[PDB]
Order: structure tokens, then C-alpha cells, then sequence
């Protein structure tokens, strides 16, 4: 059984895209992608919470990590559609 | 008239043009074109509003008020521009 | 007794190049980075050291787009720099790209 | 009263799922402790990022008459969208080439 | 008929530009990878994979790296691209530094 | 005489001219002068001789004999040129 | 306040090298600037090591492929020297 | 028996703190178990290091009258040392100022 981001990416193609497919060395390509991203992200978050001698990491290192790294209005728009989420999960 | 504003913004020509012919003799620049101060202006401001815009989300992580030192080095530090001699 | 155009020039290169001093007054440079700072939010204090590492940050990085900018105007026959030969390197370097 | 085992991924309105990336925290080392929110946060990041690169990259198989999307319609709406562009600019897509791109300079009289 | 100088080359930079193959042979890259390989130890397999993966970060690399030569042969006046240029170009990078 | 080697040498002048203009083609160059090709030559064995002495500690790491595409994925990571398709 | 440096270990090792130079405060925080980024480094790389390899634990062995991958050429070479032959002596004793 | 608490530091015959870089292992979030011979062998990298650019900067202080090394003399020493100017060529020195160095084409005539 070997983990990938398969079956989400191609639901969240469905989502954007309901009639257009995908190949495997695309899939592969988007696998990499959320990897590099997770992987950024955490580790800028496992950084915000060392330098603030915090040995937890919550919505707030993430959301700094999401504000340093993605440049500009893309950094907006994910951190508006990111906290909408912690809030629904919060209230569910 | 004597009326003026309290806030002044022409403070980009505050770095003037002796200044970046020292920087550009520093660089081992022989001859300047009078065109270059306004770019190295723009270039400057450019420069300084990332690392600046960088340096105030590392400031409100922390809920403060005050840049301190260590986060225009982190600041410098995530853009590949470590600085040394203010890490502690 | 007037000089010839350039040996001035090579005496503040030999100059500039030995001492170590910053070469932007502390003033301007504290207006600059506090108008610069002032936008993404306002009532921002600055610790002294801070502006400082700025300052030190941006004579290293201008010094350097200067070398890289002199070596552009030399690669293109001339000892004059001018705005393409900077607008050259920092696409090169990757800034503009 | 175990009431259908109710997932953090639909709770959270996300198809990325969270408790997988809440386990990647956890198992990443990055720090011993990892809050409620952060797992829901990043996976809705994440969602987002491959949202708009699947749909750019969507567009560029409709633009090129193809129903499915290989890796040169990624290079294109990777390259072609300049915040995307700058936020990979330091990373190679294979199989991807380059943009059609011909300086004036070289162009005939 | 004879074509004007320049016209075929537009043809292969309109043409080159829109494919996304491999323009280096596989056979002579593999071995230049084995024989590049061969002098840090000896008796080193090699997944295909592995030599494809090393072929289009070689592409990637060679294809950037003519793109800022031709930049900086087009900023010295020219349509001619020169060792020159590619010196300044790893130089203006950091490789050459 | 039918003496020769088994091991060839001239692997380097494997990348052939008409390659390094279709490289040169892929960036945009109209003109290529005729000393191009030794310098892209060089270059390239420079950069390769780089990734594959990292993917060669990669590779010795985990006590193997075989270079694996993701060693050579990591190689280049580490440099800061990352490469997709495959990692994974 | 005990604030935590390499001040000492930086100054007796430059009494071992230079046993009458001295050294100012702003080069002593680049010093130990240095060897902090140096072992952010080596420790991050010897922790992506570790990781890769499915290992979870970090060994002398992921420090000495760490420094023969960020350390470059011949530096790699007597560093990994002077680590390996250390490794040695703290055995025979500890 | 308690042996007049031996430090690792001197049974590595190092100078560099050895508990105390395994302190900053464990606490570092990058492994959860370390090694005992990590500390050692990192603790002497380290050492080997900084002796190096120590040397040079001590030789840079040398050849300009000082008895006291400035950062003008770690920039010298790092800068004209090339694999320690490829280790730190990423790396700002504060107050160190460039390498005197006038390119050929400036120079005048004779």
C-alpha cells in the first residue's frame, strides 16, 4: 500500500473541472507539489514555534507560515479559506 | 503659507545621490549614469519592503508591537540573505 | 592643476573599498524604513539594532547588484553603468524573472 | 453511542484529508505538540493550491483541445500565472518545457 | 530557392519552443552519467529513472542557462551568443562566484 | 592493429553539436557562434559531476550500490532545483 | 539573566590557534552566529537523513553523510577526519 | 563511586561542549533518539570549523598590524579562502565590508 494525494487531487479536479481528466506523470506532478507545500509549510511553522520557544503548533504558526510563504493575494484568499474551515470544524 | 503636513514621504530621495556613488565605488563602479539613482531607488524600496513586510508577520506571530533585530534576521534568513552579527 | 576624469574615481574605489563605515547616513535611512513600514500597519517601534541589520542588509545587497551591474557595462564595451545593465542582472539573478 | 464515526475532513468542509496530515505533523518532527486547528488549516491551504493550479491547468488543456491534463499544461499554468510563477520559480517540472517566448530583438524586418 | 539566413532558426525557436521531448539522445547521456559516475567509486548501478531524472534536470539547467546567455548577448549589441556570455551569465548566478 | 580500450573517454563529446543547438533552440537563440559547444560541454559536466557526487552520498547513506531516482531527487532538492515527477 | 553563547569555547579555541590575539564583541557574535547556522545546518540535513532512510534515530553516521554533503571538497575531508578520529578516542574511554 | 564526573568534552579531547550539543539535539525537534557518538563527532566538526577560519582571520590580523581580529578580518579570511568563501558565499559579515578588487578594464593607461 503506497500513500499518495491521489484520490483528492482528483476529486478536487472534479470539483474545478467535472468533464477534463488527468494523466499519471501530471498526478505524479501534483503528488510532488502538495509534498513540497506540506513540507514548507511545516517546516516553516516547526521554525515560527522555535523561535517563540512554543512546543506546540496550532492554526496561528500555520496561518504565519501561509502569510511568509505564499507571496501576495494568493496568501490572502488560502488564509480567508483556511480559517473558515478550523471554524466549521471548531463548531462541528 | 506656512502650512505643511506632519508626515513626509519624499524620504526614498533621502538617500541621495553621493550616497549611492559610494556604494557604486564600493562596488568598484568607475562611472555613473544620471539614471541610475532613481532606479537604485526603486530597487531599494523593492528590497526593503520585502524584507520589512517579512519582518512584521514575524513581529504580529509574536503579538508585538516592536520589530525586534531577530526578526529582520529571520527575515533575511528565509529569502537566502542570512545576516550575521545579530544572532545573539 | 586639474586632474584627469577618472583617476578620482579609482582613488574613491580604492578608498571605499578598504574601510568598512556605512555609507548611507543613519537619519534618511531610519525615515525610509519607518515610511516603508508604516503601510502594512500603523504604531510599528523600531529597536535601533533592527534598523541597523536593515541598513547592513541593504549596503550588502546594493554593493553587490553594483558588481554585478559594472560587470554587465563592461561586457557591453563601455565603463559607464546605466539602468538596462541593472534591470540585466537582477533578471539574470532571477529579481525581475 | 459511537455515532457513524463522523470524519475531521467532512466536519472541516474539506476533501483534503486531515487526520492524514494531522498524522504527517505528528510523525514529522516538527514539534511534540500539534494543535486541533492546524491540521484543518493546512489541509485547506493545500486544497486551495491544488484548487487553482487544477483549474489553470484545466484551461490550458481546454485552450488545447485535450481532455486531460499532462504535465505541459501545468508548466503553462504554473509559468503563465505570475504569482504561481514566483512561487515556483525554484522548481523544475519534467517533462514540461518552456514558455513560447522569442525576444524582438530576433524577430525579421 | 535558397532561404534567408535566420528564417530556419526562427522556425526551430517557433518549433522547439512548443514540444517538451528530450533533445539529447539517451544512449550518450547514459554514458556520460556512468563515466561521470565511474571516478567517485566503481561498480555503481543505475536505476533508469534515476539517468532520466538527472536528463531533464540537465535540459532544465542547459535551456535556462541559454536563455540568459542570449540575454546577455543581447545586451552587448549582438544576435550572436559567445562563451563570453555564458561566463557572465554563471557569473551574474553565483556559479562562477 | 585492433588494440583498444573498453572503457571510452570521449562520452563528453557524446552531447553532439546539432543537441546543444536544439538546447540552444528550446532558449531562444537565433546565432550560435563555434565556440559554444565546448564551454556548454563543460558546463554541463560541471553540473552533472555536482548532482551525481550528491546522489552518490545519497546512495551510500543507505549502504547501497544502486542510485535510485529518488537519491538523485534529493540531490537536486538540496541545491535548490527541485524536480517533479518523481517523488513518487 | 544567563543568556546561553559559544563565547568561552570560540576564545579557547582561538588561544589554541592564536595564543596572543585577541578578539572584539561584534566578531564574537559573528563566530557565534557561524557555528549556530553551521549546526542548524547539519543538524537539519542529518534530521532529513534520518527521515529519508526510515531511520528514527540520528547516529554518527547521518552527522558524518551531513557534513560530506553540505561541507565542500577537501573541507569535507579533514572535517570527517577530525570528527572520525574523535569518535575513536571517546570509545577507548567512553 | 561517583569518579569526579568526567566530561564528555575532555574524554573526546575536545573543546567544544559535547552535553551541551546533545542538549540542542534533543531539544532541536530533528530526531527523537540520538546517538551518543552524534555529540562527539558534531562537537568536533564544529571545532575544526571555527579553528579554521579562527587561523586565517588570526593571519588576516597578522599581515595588518592588529593583535585583535575586527570583522574586516573574518571577511578577508572567509572571502579569499574559496571553500570557505563557497561554504558561506550566501552569507552576510556585518561591518566587513568587499574585497579590494578593480577590474582590469578600469585600470588607465602607460
Amino acid at each position: 500500500r503506497k500513500e499518495s494525494y491521489a484520490i483528492y487531487v482528483y476529486k478536487v479536479l472534479k470539483q474545478v473541472h467535472p468533464d477534463t481528466g488527468i494523466s499519471c506523470k501530471a498526478m505524479s506532478i501534483m503528488n510532488s507539489f502538495v509534498n513540497d507545500v506540506f513540507e514548507r509549510i511545516a517546516g516553516e511553522a516547526s521554525r515560527l514555534a522555535h523561535y517563540n520557544k512554543r512546543s506546540t503548533i496550532t492554526s496561528r504558526e500555520i496561518q504565519t507560515a501561509v502569510r511568509l510563504l505564499l507571496p501576495g493575494e494568493l496568501a490572502k484568499h488560502a488564509v480567508s479559506e483556511g480559517t473558515k474551515a478550523v471554524t466549521k470544524y471548531t463548531s462541528a | 503659507a506656512k502650512r505643511h503636513r506632519k508626515v513626509l514621504r519624499d524620504n526614498i530621495q533621502g538617500i541621495t545621490k553621493p550616497a549611492i556613488r559610494r556604494l557604486a565605488r564600493r562596488g568598484g563602479v568607475k562611472r555613473i549614469s544620471g539614471l541610475i539613482y532613481e532606479e537604485t531607488r526603486g530597487v531599494l524600496k523593492v528590497f526593503l519592503e520585502n524584507v520589512i513586510r517579512d519582518a512584521v508577520t514575524y513581529t504580529e506571530h509574536a503579538k508585538r508591537k516592536t520589530v525586534t533585530a531577530m526578526d529582520v534576521v529571520y527575515a533575511l534568513k528565509r529569502q537566502g540573505r542570512t545576516l550575521y552579527g545579530f544572532g545573539g | 592643476h586639474r586632474y584627469r576624469p577618472g583617476t578620482v574615481a579609482l582613488r574613491e574605489i580604492r578608498r571605499y573599498q578598504k574601510s568598512t563605515e556605512l555609507l548611507i547616513r543613519k537619519l534618511p535611512f531610519q525615515r525610509l524604513v519607518r515610511e516603508i513600514a508604516q503601510d502594512f500597519k500603523t504604531d510599528l517601534r523600531f529597536q535601533s539594532s533592527a534598523v541597523m541589520a536593515l541598513q547592513e542588509a541593504s549596503e550588502a545587497y546594493l554593493v553587490a547588484l553594483f558588481e554585478d551591474t559594472n560587470l554587465c557595462a563592461i561586457h557591453a564595451k563601455r565603463v559607464t553603468i546605466m539602468p538596462k545593465d541593472i534591470q540585466l542582472a537582477r533578471r539574470i539573478r532571477g529579481e525581475r524573472a | 453511542t459511537r455515532a457513524k464515526a463522523k470524519t475531521r475532513s467532512s466536519r472541516a468542509g474539506l476533501q483534503f484529508p486531515v487526520g492524514r496530515v494531522h498524522r504527517l505533523l505528528r510523525k514529522g518532527n516538527y514539534a511534540e505538540r500539534v494543535g486541533a486547528g492546524a491540521p484543518v488549516y493546512l489541509a485547506a491551504v493545500l486544497e486551495y493550491l491544488t484548487a487553482e493550479i487544477l483549474e489553470l491547468a484545466g484551461n490550458a488543456a481546454r485552450d488545447n483541445k485535450k481532455t486531460r491534463i499532462i504535465p505541459r499544461h501545468l508548466q503553462l499554468a504554473v509559468r503563465n500565472d505570475e504569482e504561481l510563477n514566483k512561487l515556483l520559480g525554484r522548481v523544475t517540472i519534467a517533462q514540461g518545457g518552456v514558455l513560447p517566448n522569442i525576444q524582438s530583438v530576433l524577430l525579421p524586418k
